[PDB]
RNA sequence: GGCCUUGUUUCU
RNA sequence: AGCAAAAGCAGGCC
């Protein structure tokens, strides 16, 4: 819990009716000063305002997904005994599909487009992909590694084995638990854009 | 080539090259090497299964009914039947326990300097003038502001809570000539009769009081049926429970084990009092502070996860220590007061017990909500074998009666050798009292005792179903269940109980 | 009133209350070595210690559980498994050729718990190959410069037979008996010398395994005794061997090397016992290597009582070697391999009997079709004999035949909420948790955090440093319920809402400022599924 | 005989 | 003293 350096640690103050939040000395490991957790209640209290820009556009699927259940439709709920099937499906549905090796090598070159590499065809096809998304990340100062954990989130597949019946669409993998247990199904119907 | 020669070192019996085995092992003959072993082999060597009957279902351990053997004692961590903490109000702010404390006593301080022992029931090694001196030095730290819990350098704490009682752990080359370096042996278990007061407590620890010390978070609300009938079988439940006497015995047990191990984090040389608290609302919705009890602890270097510190645990009674004198043989009984409550006479006399616990009782401790859980399954499994009878959402035929199964009457007890039948309210709280009294006294001869005779209740199950079970060995699993039987006092009473249920199922099953 | 507790078994079945229905090391020695005395015994050279062998030994004269078993048996029941598998020998020894020429030395990293060479003690195979490198390399041994396992498992076969060695442990040199049995030996550990042999061997087994499956039916359920402690290597090798003999000469040169070390695994004898003197006061250790090295009569009965039976098998230099054994599994699925085998023979001497059991692991369930039932007895019997030629046991005690028919993580606030909520999502898909159950379970989890980490909420009469703030917020905000958990406000879960984290479930009813007090890019402390911001944090 | 990691561990 | 049926704990360091 300390503290990156400069106006940084002036941003917050020392104490606030009586609560410590900082010290005063420095570290060993990162050479610094520590914090409070009041200080992460202050900041959400009392500190400078952000942007809100890029926050929204580099999440969107899970906002799909949000949509995904605001929009859905149930049904029935019955009873009784089922019969499952330990099939490995798709658990969550993916954006788009492409193979992990060749789109972590992409998404490096959206990264650093000057150390990108050469332009390889698998590249070639992307290019669309990788500029119409390069003009979404303008706006924001979002670390890369956050940039790139949504990107493999968003676009690598998701295979494991489990018990199911009904249905096989990966809304309904999703929604499984929602669906059926090991007495009892329940009619539903997800909504939106699938 | 080493590896080469040992590759022949792992020849088999017969042969003498790996090469020779490696042209045995791809040039011999099939046919003719089995059923000549079965003719070579002994007519002994058999299993020779058995059909089983009702009448070798002898009762289990029936050396627990001989009537020379010590009573079972009450050897658990705190007080269930026999709870008693002061009346108290107070708004509902959640203060610290040390200002609970010093509220709760200072408001009846009837108690506040009753410097009057008189000695009732001392054990073996239990003495008189340390642990007077100890509890009265305790109590007059805890009405000072001074600071919050601690004690003072004292000799009494050093004898009931055990300063150098370890030995000195000295290198092994000299541990050779002295000839008293031997081996211990294992604790030998002292075998204990029946339990005739157990069965009381699983009558007390049933019965609807007037108190709730239960609270739990809120969740989000809800448009689905499924969680429509979740949240319904949930508050039917929780309705059902929530005046029983061992909610307040489960958060008693809770609060006191949160509060022991965070402290013992916090302190580990300051030997701390901490007050066992569990705060109760009213039917109204009045809050009680009850402070019932005190504890102290003991220096705590704790490295692995079986270093155990001594934990002294007072507590305020009410009924006396003179009726079934075999159950508090670990019992010293002070003698402080007496407070006429409502109407008449009950005295106050504290249990000054020695004992002790290791962390994963702690963190086991602190897991203690989770026999809800457990029992709400349990219940889940009742109630959707019910509904798999009928048909769809079937707990409204068991709170009201729904259009074919009426509120079935279920067998709780047994009168006079005649049977009765408790409301779904009285069972569902034995199930969360069974489940929690499991937990209570539960220690390694429980799970052995439960992992074993889960076979036999499987079969006697079998038997009920008229499907006629084959056993290779009825003495093994006699063996494996009355090798462990010996001396905690859910397990031989939970074998009384099956027994008892074992010549139920005989006299009624003559069809 | 007088109350029993097993009464609720009078109406509910049993069955539906299915949630509530150094030592032991020398023991197992002694359980392994007790079942095949009197076989035969060869002693060993390289090493000279006594090895016992169950291989061909005589046939035994009770029901206890042993090892005997002849060879040729075995080797017969591979034999007609392979005439049911029309060139699955061959599909299996064509899929380890196309496997083995892609092996790298990729697969060390995996090895939370993993024996070393040097530490003497567990390793998660962290400093595993960088300390063969660093070991090895000096001694000329290469094969990280190419990567690949081929070059490195041939120099490390090829290393034994290097007369000294020479090492940075300080540094050391040995010579070449201690380098051998030092990568032999097993604290249930393995070894990281041998831990991809015995990955290609498994993965053999996988190969093997992967695709594979009136008259009256008793039918029987039980698990195997001693399943690891009586099993033996010799016929690991005898099995391997005749699934090679159809394959080139380097793989029987190379397949026949993990029941090889196998065939003369050491085992470490545990930490100890101790002694006490009830009046001195004072206590030693007596460890691992230097049981025997003591007054003998200066134990107590079981003690000596164990090593009155085990001392006839004990390397002099602390510890003792197992010559069969298996140490609680890791050729798991070969010697289901060896199992499956054992049940396919189906029929023994072609009487009015015939099996029809399934696979499955250590544990079994036949479907015995005969006559009349004394012939599913006389069947059962030659079953359990044939069964007994392979050195394998029945466990007669745990049986039954019959008629046919944990809580909060503790890294952050953020993604501990949301590891929370996904161990209870999968807990809920995989084995049927009722729905009541999983939905308290979540009111028992944010319990378990608002004790955690004392955010409670605003409106609620707890006292506390850090609630006083959160109160202030409270009393600040209009924002009525767009807050999350860590910064007091409700928890807005149920059975659905399950796969969202925090925030990106409550953006929508938060307050503008206060999201941009929270999603500000210049936070300073900042450094399943996650969603960055202030919360994400870490020590 | 001292040090063992300055504390508030306030369950509707 | 007390706890617990993997031989341990009821301090270490100085």
């Amino acid at each position: 819990l300390a503290l990156t350096k400069g106006d940084m640690a002036n941003r917050i103050p020392l104490e606030y009716k009586g609560i410590q939040l900082k010290t005063n000395a420095e570290d060993i490991g990162t050479k610094g000063q520590m914090c409070s957790i009041a200080a992460v209640t202050w900041w959400n209290t009392y500190g400078p305002i952000g942007d809100t820009e890029g926050f929204e556009k580099v999440y969107e699927s899970f906002f799909l997904r949000k949509m995904r259940l605001d929009n859905a439709t149930w049904g029935r709920i019955t009873f009784g005994p089922v019969e499952r099937v330990r099939k490995r499906v798709l658990l969550n549905p993916l954006t788009k599909e492409m193979p992990p090796d060749e789109a972590s090598n992409v998404i490096m070159e959206i990264l650093f487009p000057k150390e990108a590499g050469i332009p390889r065809e698998s590249t070639w096809i992307h290019r669309e992909l990788i500029k119409e998304k390069r003009e979404k990340l303008k706006g924001t100062m979002i670390t890369p590694i956050v940039l790139a954990y949504m990107l493999e989130r968003e676009l690598v597949a998701r295979r494991r084995f489990l018990p199911v019946a009904g249905a096989t669409s990966a809304e309904f993998i999703e929604m499984l638990h929602c669906l059926q247990g090991e007495n009892w199904r329940q009619i539903y119907h997800p909504g939106g854009n699938k | 080539q080493t590896i080469s020669r040992l590759r022949d070192i792992s020849v088999p019996a017969g042969f003498s090259n790996f090469e020779g085995m490696r042209s045995y092992i791809d040039n011999i003959d099939p046919k003719g090497a089995i059923e000549r072993n079965l003719a070579r082999m002994s007519p002994l060597v058999s299993a020779t299964p058995k059909k089983l009957k009702w009448e070798d279902l002898r009762p289990i351990g029936p050396h627990i009914y001989n009537h020379e053997l010590p009573e079972v004692p009450y050897n658990a961590f705190l007080l269930m039947s026999d709870e008693l903490g002061l009346a108290n109000m107070t708004e509902g702010k959640s203060k610290k326990p040390k200002t609970l404390a010093k509220e709760c006593l200072e408001k009846y301080s009837t108690l506040r300097d009753q410097t009057d022992p008189i000695l009732i029931m001392k054990s073996e090694k239990a003495n008189e003038n340390f642990l007077w001196k100890l509890w009265r030095d305790c109590v007059n730290t805890i009405s000072n502001e001074e600071m919050s819990n601690e004690l003072q350098k004292t000799n009494y704490a050093k004898w009931a809570t055990g300063d150098g009682l370890t030995y000195q752990k000295i290198m092994k080359e000299v541990a050779i000539d002295d000839e008293t370096m031997c081996q211990e042996e294992p604790k030998i278990p002292n075998k204990c009769r029946v339990a005739a007061w157990v069965q009381t407590e699983m009558n007390l620890l049933s019965t609807l009081t007037s108190k709730r010390a239960l609270d739990l978070p809120e969740i989000g609300p809800d448009v689905a049926p499924v969680e429509h009938v979740g949240s319904e079988r949930r508050k039917y439940f929780v309705n059902e429970i929530n005046y029983c006497k061992a909610s307040t015995v489960m958060m008693k047990y809770v609060l006191f084990h949160t509060s022991l191990l965070n402290e013992s984090n916090a302190s580990m040389g300051k030997y701390k009092v901490i007050p066992i608290t569990n705060r109760v609302v009213n039917e109204k919705g009045e809050s009680f502070d009850m402070l019932y009890g005190l504890a102290v602890k003991g220096q705590s270097h704790l490295r692995g996860d079986t270093d155990v510190v001594t934990v002294v645990t007072f507590e305020f009674s009410s009924t006396d220590p003179r009726v079934d004198s075999g159950k508090w043989p670990k019992y010293t009984v002070f003698r402080i007061g007496s407070l006429f409550v409502s109407g008449r006479e009950k005295s106050v006399y504290l249990y000054c017990r020695v004992n002790g616990t290791n962390k994963i009782q702690m963190k086991w401790g602190m897991e203690a909500r989770r026999c809800l859980l457990q029992s709400m399954q349990q219940m889940e499994a009742i109630v959707e074998q019910e509904s798999s009878i009928q048909g769809y959402d079937m707990t409204k035929a068991c709170f009201k009666g729904d259009r074919v199964n009426s509120p079935k009457t279920f067998s709780i007890g047994t009168q006079e050798g005649k049977l009765v039948k408790g409301s779904f309210g009285k069972a569902l709280r034995v199930i969360f009292t069974k489940c929690l009294m499991h937990y209570v006294f539960g220690n390694a001869q429980l799970e052995g005792f439960s992992a074993e005779s889960r076979r036999l209740l499987l079969l006697i199950q079998a038997l009920k179903d008229r499907k006629g079970p084959w056993v290779f060995d009825l003495e093994g699993m006699y063996s494996g269940i009355e090798e462990c039987i010996s001396n905690n006092p859910w397990v031989i009473q939970s074998a009384y109980w099956f027994n008892e249920w074992l010549g139920f199922e005989k006299e009624g099953s003559k069809v | 009133m007088n109350i029993n507790p097993y009464f609720l078994f009078i109406d509910v079945p049993i069955q539906a209350a299915i949630s509530t229905t150094t030592g032991h090391t020398i023991d197992t020695v002694i359980r392994t070595h007790e079942y095949s005395n009197k076989g035969k015994q060869y002693v060993s050279d390289v090493t000279g210690c006594t090895m016992v062998d169950p291989t061909n030994g005589p046939l035994p004269e009770d029901n206890e559980p042993s090892a005997y078993a002849q060879l040729d048996c075995v080797l017969e029941a591979l034999d007609r498994m392979d005439e049911e598998h029309p060139g699955l020998f061959q599909a299996a020894s064509q899929n380890a050729m196309e496997a083995l020429m892609v092996t790298t030395v990729d697969k060390l990293t995996q090895g939370r718990q993993t024996f070393d060479w040097t530490v003497c003690r567990n390793q998660p195979a962290a400093t595993a190959l960088n300390t063969t490198i660093t070991s090895f390399r000096l001694n000329d041994l290469n094969g990280a410069d190419k990567g690949g396992l081929v070059p490195f498992c041939q120099d490390i076969i090829d290393s034994l037979d290097k007369p000294e060695m020479t090492f940075f442990s300080v540094k050391d040199r040995i010579t070449r008996v201690e380098y051998i049995k030092r990568a032999l030996s097993l604290n249930a550990t393995a070894g990281i010398q041998i831990r991809g042999f015995v990955l290609v061997v498994e993965n053999l087994a996988k190969n093997i395994c992967e695709n594979l499956e009136g008259g009256i039916s008793m039918t029987v359920t039980g698990d195997n005794t001693k399943w690891n402690e009586c099993l033996n290597p010799r016929i690991f090798l005898a099995m391997t061997e005749r699934i090679t003999r159809d394959s080139p000469i380097w793989f029987r040169d190379f397949c026949s090397i993990a029941p090889v070390l196998f065939s003369n695994k050491i085992a470490r004898l545990g930490k100890g016992f101790m002694i006490t003197s009830k009046t001195k006061r004072l206590k030693a250790q007596i460890p691992c290597p230097d049981l025997f090295s003591i007054p003998l009569e200066r134990y107590n009965e079981e003690t000596r009582a164990k090593l009155k039976k085990l001392k006839p098998f004990f390397n002099e230099e602390g510890t003792a070697s197992l010559s069969p054994g298996m140490m609680m599994g890791m050729f798991n699925m070969l010697s289901t391999v060896l199992g499956v085998a054992a049940l396919g023979i189906k029929n023994i001497g072609n009487k009015e009997y015939l099996w029809d059991g399934l696979q499955s692991s250590d544990d079994f369930a036949l479907f015995v079709n005969a006559k009349d039932e004394e012939t599913c007895m006389e069947g059962i019997n030659d079953f359990y004999r044939t069964c007994k030629l392979l050195g394998i046991n029945m466990s007669k005690k745990k049986s039954y035949c019959n008629e046919t028919g944990f809580g909060v993580a503790g890294v952050n606030e953020s993604a501990d909420m949301a590891i929370g909520m996904t161990i209870i999502k999968n807990n809920m898909i995989n084995n049927g948790m009722g729905p009541a159950t999983a939905q308290t379970a979540i009111q028992l989890f944010i319990a378990d955090y608002r004790y955690t980490y004392k955010c409670h909420r605003g409106d609620s009469k707890v006292e506390g440093k850090r609630m006083k703030i959160i109160k202030e917020l409270w009393e600040n905000t209009k924002g009525r319920d767009g807050l999350l958990v860590a910064d007091g406000g409700p928890n807005i879960y149920n059975l659905r809402n399950l796969h969202i984290p925090e925030i990106v479930l409550k953006y929508n009813l938060m307050d503008p400022e206060y999201k941009g007090r929270l999603l500000h890019p210049q936070n300073p402390f900042v450094g399943y599924d996650a969603v960055s911001g202030t919360h994400s944090w870490r020590t």
